[PDB]
């Protein structure tokens, strides 16, 4: 088990040059649409020799044709080619609402046009050089067709795969009562994995994705779940605010011993 | 640009992250 | 639902939510606050314009002139706060364009490396932002005194308007009409 971290900009620099030095960082998975104009050597300088693999945020190719991400294809595809990423991701999310754009990127509404969603899918997963996974959604609100059927229906009929982030699952049973049972069906066919802390809404009234606290027990006894049913190829253990090198450190040792 | 007579500024916001705001 | 979405974009509407969907609409909008009051001390100066209510009015006014909320969401700021006082200092103007040119840098997809952006306020002012070119390095958000633009903007640009350019890099003034 190769276990990494995220890697989106600069802010964390400090914090991830600490983890260098104090803890064993078996590979970085850069938020690659962060680096389109970075120096591709200054990228492999501060690597040092680490594997790294790619994670993009705001691609947003559902809300796009096939010719708008030509441009973007191009160059995430010179960025493979020249730092041969383990794998390639992106998400399925929502950025605009009647042409609006949102500040936060919101969950899709699976059963709506599934079919035309399924095609945006294989559109922009033909553009990129490699096998596209597609990370799961930290539910916060249900809807009628679950993201389990949405998934199954994306590795039936197309050739992505699963990206599966094990704290957005936690946070969608506690928010919707989606069973993390569902997933393992699927889990069984994944062998790259996230996992990271929350905070809970005002009022506790869901549970946030922040990427911003250390990882709780009963997330961590959902990875030793994980790790019963599935091989753990690699699982990058994220991170996005309050860069404490002390806390990060703490996850990473906590998601090691959990499988020993 | 040709009039090189330029001040850089800080701005305090964030890059694009997975992480949500709370 | 699209209920909740809608009262993301539109807030105002009085339509009643749940507490659930109604905190989490309220943080959407919050994340939005946020990034302008932290990346724009200056608005201190008129806490009127710091209030939550007053920034769901503004996205509100947003929705109903479909003003970009995009990295532009700065920019739309400026222009609300003319359209509802007689007059805003210009250091919450610069601020705004320094935030608007920073957050173009991180929503920008493409090879180009330089956003510009001018308003007809500041004719001899030319505001920038340069992506990250290098891996530990931050990106660059520049202001820059010159008279190159001052032409083009008060024969070209009506006032009350921001114009920007994206260029391929930050060698050569824009020569081209820009946006708005
Ligand atoms: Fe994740
Ligand atoms: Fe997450
Ligand atoms: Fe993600």
């Amino acid at each position: 088990m190769n276990v990494g971290v995220n890697w989106s900009g600069q802010r964390e620099l400090p914090c991830i040059n600490q983890l260098f030095l104090t803890r064993d960082i078996d590979f970085v998975e850069l938020l690659i649409d962060n680096f389109l104009t970075t120096d591709v050597d200054s990228i492999k300088a501060f690597l040092a020799g680490r594997p790294c693999a790619f994670h993009i945020m705001n691609s947003q190719f559902l809300h796009k044709d096939e010719r708008e991400l030509l441009a973007m294809a191009k160059i995430i595809n010179k960025l493979i080619h020249s730092l041969q990423p383990i794998y390639i991701s992106d998400h399925i999310g929502k950025f605009y609402h009647r042409g609006q754009a949102l500040p936060q990127m919101l969950e899709v509404d699976y059963g709506l046009q599934t079919h035309s969603t399924i095609k945006k899918v294989k559109a922009w997963s033909s553009l990129l050089d490699g096998k596209l996974l597609l990370e799961n959604y930290p539910s916060i609100f249900p809807q009628d067709m679950s993201q389990i059927d949405f998934f199954k229906r994306i590795l039936e009929e197309t050739y992505c795969g699963l990206l599966f982030d094990i704290s957005n699952a936690f946070i969608a049973e506690v928010n919707i009562k989606q069973s993390r049972t569902s997933w393992f069906d699927l889990i069984k066919h994944c062998q790259h994995f996230h996992i990271a802390g929350f905070e809970n809404a005002p009022d506790n009234q869901f549970l946030v994705d922040t990427h911003s606290q250390c990882i709780e027990e009963p997330v961590l006894s959902f990875l030793q779940e994980v790790n019963n049913a599935t091989s753990i190829a690699t699982i990058s253990v994220e991170r996005d605010e309050n860069f404490d090198v002390s806390d990060w450190a703490l996850d990473i040792d906590n998601v090691r011993n959990r499988v020993s | 640009m040709k009039n090189d007579k330029k001040v850089v500024v800080k701005v305090k916001d964030k890059e694009m992250t997975c992480g949500a705001f709370n | 639902m699209e209920e909740i979405l809608d009262r993301i974009i539109n807030p105002l509407s009085a339509k009643p939510l749940t507490k659930k969907e109604h905190i989490y609409t309220s943080l959407v909008l919050q994340s939005s606050q946020s990034l302008i009051l932290s990346a724009c001390p200056s608005l201190q100066s008129q806490r009127q314009f710091c209030s939550f209510e007053y920034h769901q009015q503004f996205i509100d006014w947003c929705f109903f002139n479909k003003k970009r909320t995009d990295w532009c969401l700065a920019l739309s700021f400026y222009q609300y706060l003319s359209y509802k006082n007689e007059q805003v200092s210009v250091e919450i103007l610069k601020e705004l364009i320094h935030l608007a040119c920073s957050q173009w840098t991180y929503a920008d997809k493409s090879t180009n490396q330089t956003v510009v952006i001018c308003h007809t306020r500041l004719p001899s002012m030319v505001f920038g932002g340069n992506k990250s070119l290098f891996a530990q390095e931050f990106r660059e958000v520049f202001l820059l005194e010159t008279e190159q633009l001052k032409p083009f903007i008060q024969s070209h640009v009506p006032d009350g308007y921001f114009v920007y350019w994206i260029l391929r890099d930050d060698s050569e003034y824009p020569s081209t009409m820009g946006e708005k």
